[PDB]
DNA sequence: CCCTGGAGAATCCCGGTGCCGAGGCCGCTCAATTGGTCGTAGACAGCTCTAGCACCGCTTAAACGCACGTACGCGCTGTCCCCCGCGTTTTAACCGCCAAGGGGATTACTCCCTAGTCTCCAGGCACGTGTCAGATATATACATCCTGTGCA
DNA sequence: CACAGGATGTATATATCTGACACGTGCCTGGAGACTAGGGAGTAATCCCCTTGGCGGTTAAAACGCGGGGGACAGCGCGTACGTGCGTTTAAGCGGTGCTAGAGCTGTCTACGACCAATTGAGCGGCCTCGGCACCGGGATTCTCCAGGGC
């Protein structure tokens, strides 16, 4: 009885919404904690400027977006609609990573 | 006005209350802004209610008024408003976006009220709405929130258009003279617009005498035996010494050396690796690895076979966790009132510790939790495991058990570690406390 | 008075007013434009330096800049930039 | 006497700092000697590239009902143009976003 | 001895966040095993970039990592970033 | 008579050509192709033999790598036959 | 001058594919491979001719070819 | 008088030309000044990389029952090593061939 | 009258006789090794020059060479190369 | 039934040719050796503002958890045609050799261009400061899905 | 199978507000003007080498055709895991204390290491020459694939 959308309308709606914007999709404090955790292994007693973490987040988001676009291309090549770790691995292998 | 007017309901004002009302009325007649430092528990809210009732009744132009209170006191102030002086109408702004919009567009914007009660967060959110209405009187309760200039609340509260202003705070002086200058700048910006015996002390007294009124809680009750204090110097455990030397000389990140020395003089187990291995037992390791813990292990059972009802104040949740482990090991009843304790869990804990026939013994409290409440009269001994820079925080912590409802002697035991940063902290705190005394107690 | 930092912001603003008279630009966009100019300058200068070293010469000249522009820019942009640079060099040589 | 000072940018009819470009070339360790016309050529090329990208970004802002240019407009201008996209293929623009692009198999049908 | 661990930081990159990134990438349906692979590849990318940035910072004899060090590391990787330097 | 199944000769050729290191394109046709392509950029261009050999080496290496990626795409599509769709997908992911 | 791209013959393309490691080849792939080869050669020869013209020579050298390949990101070892 | 000449390569115990590396650094337009230790360090690094590659290539050649090293041996050595492959991941070796591998799905059932 | 060309051929041959005493090398392999040495030299030198520019210094030092090696070479290669270079520098400072 | 026979390809061992790598010489140019200078970088003070540590109160958007149904991924079948293996015929590559000339590579010379200096001064940069464009909120109006209900 | 209508999301105006962009101002430091000195490169001339054009014979390689099996592609069915919406929980974000030092930035002073110059002797590049490794052919083996007891 209650209103409900078909399985895939909200997905395309979100696709359009997030392709219309420019904001950051990851959470700033968790990303900062991850960056500090990674840098601790390389060197201890390291301090980060606020701009460094922002640049890291921008670069990481751009890399992930491009990876997902290539992954979607692979999934469509495989006559599918869902993306898979197979697609991610194929994209990385062809790009040379 | 030597006697309280007839508009007050549900009781008549006291002598100190009516003299404070007269002081406030003289302040307004002179057109000055002032600070009521009558200390917590001496009817500041009742005096302000009486002043507002006077302005509404005896003077025929009661305009828009605003009262700023902590969110923990909004209900109490609204209750006092409704009980004492029902002839005046008051409204409160609290809730999410939809509640706020409904309230403003139904009651506030039409403009039929006379007193608006809001908290700090709602003032910051609704500064646009509260900025429109011309303000006749601005009451700020617990005024030591706006001590720091260039803070957002201070800027916003100085941006309003207020004809008359008033501050209510028990502790006008906290650390320096800059906060007192900020409060006096909010009161009268023209008079105090600079960097605030004969050359000192007395000059400050003469300056602050017209603009201040403080009554120590001694001329009203003539009861509640005075504070008793004992200071205990304690040496550290051997691993505490080893870690102290390690931190002093310079793998673990030890950035704030003073921040490490603090807890290192409390308990080394807070550091990573100072604990024993996989078994993680809780048997006598805690006691022997902290001298303060040794002294507390001596003190607590003796108070228990004596008056018991002890309060332990500490400045770290990790220290509170270690103390909880120790109390579980010793099979003591413990209550942890901390910053993370949900509000409903605090009230029943306080009531149960204050139950007429209780069994609770240890009550662990973070020194800055709650605030301006918590009446633990049944408690006897107050143990300050640490001590912070402000002596005011320690004073309020020690008087949380030293309240009007207390009938027996209360003693405050203060632990300190020799040849460490605790000496510096306590001596600074004493310097600030003596500044407070020599500038205020007169 | 902090240290002086040099940027192409004023020249970018002049070109912007030349192209679109009534338009503006933000701090982030200006920073991006400064970075773009720096990166392009670096690429062109490096390619000209490598050309001079390959041909065993010690001077970077307008010929080297033109060849680097052709090597780095993609086609229509390359030809338009070559025309603009040649025109500017002709104007400079004719003037002084 | 001493003649009036005219900028080399004024001589070449440019809106870019020919003198600063010459100084950067000489301080950048690109070669031991720098020609006279090389900074003029380089300044003209930089000016032309800036003009192209700014024209495209201003067009984007005008069709976006906005007077000021933002990194989103810069990204929209850099993409949708083949030559600029080829030039800046490996460049990430902060707060630029992505072009709207939905594959035809994902469209409802 | 009374301590606890909240969560590993690689789990702070949440499932809805990865979904939003995929939505911007242009993806309709996502398998449930995608999130672990995404976390792994993000960790690899961050480790490489941070190693280069820390190398630059150590060379400059500084204890603070700066945006210029990050952009130099990215340019070394071949991922030039405009907007911070 | 004797006839091999369709695919054993292919595997034999795969093994032998992966073991060998010679060039797989005819040199005179490659040289003619190079000269014809160079006719659009300049006239009367003369070529060293080493230049043509280097061009052939680079072209063969590029095509071999492209075919590896194309085979991977075809296997991802659960096939064994490589297709122009596979080549285009490989080029698109490489960034060409 | 024509028919020389068609001189890049089907057996040669098959040999290249076999060295790549493919088993079955569709019939439409030969034209695609020829087009890809033309694009690659066009780019490389364009850069090499630019280097030659800057050198003010008429002969294209292995050094010019190597420099072009290196500047396109395809460094070649074995010719200088 | 003057002492007999002693090469800096002899002083540092290297088989690569410290003086030639110093001259190449001076003439290569890298910096205005060059220190004394930089040529020695760079010669040591180049010698180490050459020795590693040559050792791998010689092992590969002896696996071929040959005495001389060829480009095929160099390619085998480079592509069979992870770190050398990463270092030379965008390089083409002339007359090198490719690593022999067949995808498992193409093998007969 | 062929002008003198330089190469690392004799030094590569010395290293080869040090590591494999009775193994020879051909001319094509020698050319490949010479090209490899030149490429590595150029990479490290360019990285060190960029480091000097970033830090606003005028001289290239062993510190810059070490940082460039850490940047370019991956992992164990970088560790072993740093060890070898440090040893060579210490020997040069002690011997001189 | 699988396991065996036949046939083709691949492998290993031997003997004769060719040429290319390794060694030995000449000379000339580049690197080592001394000596002298200066400017770059190290070392050191003084200042200042950001960054880190352990908490507290409060708000609210976002994340987590959960149940349901539905497209969708995956497997299995069948068809047919397209691709592969093999024989035959033809075409052009490959090799060897020869002939001619364009052009790359070298050298000598001169001049003209650029580096370096000193004086001068104006364009560019930091600092204040104020007004407008863009963000936000909120009520409308429009376009978009989705399902039911006659059509069966 | 084709519309009606309901519900929802999204575009559209309009009003308010704020903080960043654009502009003016003073100062200073780096670019321009005028000048001189020296060496890099443009220009001409010469040599020889190495590219191009052609011819003839060889044989391997390509093109064409043919026949048949296996792989691609469409179709169907199933049962499963992911989208969707709702209710509950958590921590991200903001605003505060509270000290200290800490780390980076600028100005000054001073020594030592790198440039530069002249001089000279071995190290290294080019040129010959020669023999052993690779190559090429030949002939005797072992492996593997295909057809059949449906051998
Ligand atoms: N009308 C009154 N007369 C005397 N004492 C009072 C009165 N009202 C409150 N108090 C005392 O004040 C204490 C609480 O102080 P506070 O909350 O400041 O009061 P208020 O809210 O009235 O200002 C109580 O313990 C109570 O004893």
């Amino acid at each position: 009885k209650p209103h409900r959308y078909r399985p895939g309308t909200v997905a395309l709606r979100e696709i359009r919404r997030y392709q219309k914007s420019t904001e950051l999709l990851i959470r700033k404090l968790p990303f900062q904690r991850l960056v500090r955790e990674i840098a601790q292994d390389f060197k201890t007693d390291l301090r980060f400027q606020s701009s460094a973490v922002m640049a890291l987040q921008e670069a990481s988001e751009a890399y992930l977006v491009g990876l997902f676009e290539d992954t979607n291309l692979c999934a469509i090549h495989a006559k599918r609609v869902t993306i898979m770790p197979k697609d991610i691995q194929l994209a990385r292998r062809i790009r040379g990573e | 006005f030597e006697d309280s007017p007839s508009y007050v309901k549900w009781g008549k004002l006291r002598d100190y209350q009516v003299r404070g009302l007269n002081w406030l009325i003289s302040l307004y007649e002179n057109g000055i802004n002032g600070i009521l430092a009558d200390e917590m528990g001496l009817g500041k809210t009742l005096q302000t209610i009486s002043l507002l009732g006077y302005m509404k009744h005896y003077r025929n132009i009661p305009g828009p008024h605003m009262v700023l209170v902590p969110k923990s006191t909004l209900h109490n102030w609204m209750s006092e408003f409704k009980r004492w002086v029902p002839t005046l109408r008051s409204v409160c702004l609290i809730g999410d976006k939809e509640q706020r919009a409904a309230f403003v567009r139904d009651v506030l914007l039409p403009g039929e009220w006379d007193v608006c009660v809001t908290s700090y967060e709602m003032l910051i959110k609704e500064k646009s709405v509260f900025k429109k209405f011309n303000w006749r009187y601005l009451v700020i309760d617990e005024a030591h929130r706006i001590k720091n200039e260039k803070s957002k609340l201070s800027e916003i509260v100085r941006e309003f258009k207020t004809t008359n202003r008033l501050l209510l705070t028990g502790t006008p002086l906290q650390n320096n003279l800059h906060e007192l200058w900020s409060l006096l700048n909010f009161l009268l910006p023209d008079v105090f617009n600079s960097a605030d015996d004969q050359k000192l002390v007395e000059r400050l007294h003469m300056v602050l005498r017209p603009f201040l009124l403080r009554r120590i809680k001694a001329d009203v009750e003539k009861s509640l035996p005075p504070k008793k204090e004992v200071k205990i110097y304690v040496g550290l455990s051997k691993m505490q010494r080893e870690w102290y030397t390690r931190i002093l000389m310079k793998k673990m990140r030890l950035l704030n050396i003073l921040m490490q020395l603090r807890k290192c003089c409390n308990h080394p187990y807070l550091f990573d690796g100072a604990e024993p291995g996989p078994p993680y037992t809780t048997d006598m390791h805690l006691v022997t690895n902290s001298g303060k813990m040794v002294v507390l292990d001596k003190l607590l059972p003796k108070l228990k076979e004596q008056g018991s009802r002890v309060l332990i104040f500490s400045q770290m949740t990790r220290v509170l966790d270690i103390l909880e482990d120790y109390c579980m090991w010793r099979n003591y009843e413990y209550c942890r009132l901390d910053g993370q304790t949900p509000h409903d869990e605090r009230q029943d804990s306080i009531n149960a510790y204050n139950e007429p026939n209780s069994t609770k013994f240890v009550f662990m409290l973070s020194t800055r939790a709650g605030g301006l409440g918590i009446n633990l009269a049944t408690a006897d001994v107050v143990i300050l495991y640490d001590s912070d820079w402000n002596p005011q925080v320690d004073l309020q912590a020690m008087d949380r058990a030293h309240r009007i409802g207390q009938t027996k002697t209360v003693r405050v035991f203060r632990f300190i570690t020799d040849n460490t940063v605790e000496e510096r902290i306590v001596e600074r705190a004493e310097m600030k406390l003596r500044l407070d005394s020599i500038v205020i107690q007169q | 008075r902090k240290t002086r930092k040099e940027s192409y912001a004023i020249y970018v603003y002049k070109v912007l007013k030349q192209v679109h008279p009534d338009t503006g630009i933000s701090s982030k966009a200006m920073s991006i434009m400064n970075s773009f100019v720096n990166d392009v300058f670096e690429r062109i200068a490096g390619e000209a330096s490598r050309l001079a070293h390959y041909n065993k010469r010690s001077t970077i000249t307008s010929r080297e800049i033109q060849t680097a522009v052709r090597l780095l820019l993609p086609g229509e942009l390359a030809k338009h930039a070559v025309s603009e640079g040649t025109k500017a060099v002709t104007k400079y040589t004719s003037a002084k | 006497t001493r003649a009036k000072a005219k900028t080399r940018s004024s001589r070449a009819g440019l809106q870019f700092p020919v003198g600063r470009v010459h100084r950067l070339l000489r301080k950048g360790n690109y070669a031991e000697r720098v020609g006279a016309g090389a900074p003029v050529y380089l300044a003209a090329v930089l000016e032309y590239l800036t003009a192209e990208i700014l024209e495209l970004a201003g067009n984007a802002a005008r069709d976006n009902k906005k007077t000021r240019i933002i990194p989103r407009h810069l990204q929209l201008a850099v993409r949708n143009d083949e030559e600029l996209n080829k030039l800046l293929g490996r460049v990430t623009i902060a707060q630029g976003g992505v072009l709207p692009n939905i594959q035809s198999v994902l469209l409802p049908k | 001895r009374h301590r606890k661990v909240l969560r590993d930081n690689i789990q702070g990159i949440t499932k809805p966040a990865i979904r939003r990134l995929a939505r911007r990438g242009g993806v309709k349906r996502i398998s449930g095993l995608i999130y672990e692979e995404t976390r792994g590849v993000l960790k690899v990318f961050l480790e490489n970039v941070i190693r280069d940035a820390v190398t630059y910072t150590e060379h400059a004899k500084r204890k603070t990592v700066t945006a210029m060090d990050v952009v130099y590391a990215l340019k070394r990787q071949g991922r030039t970033l405009y907007g911070f330097g």
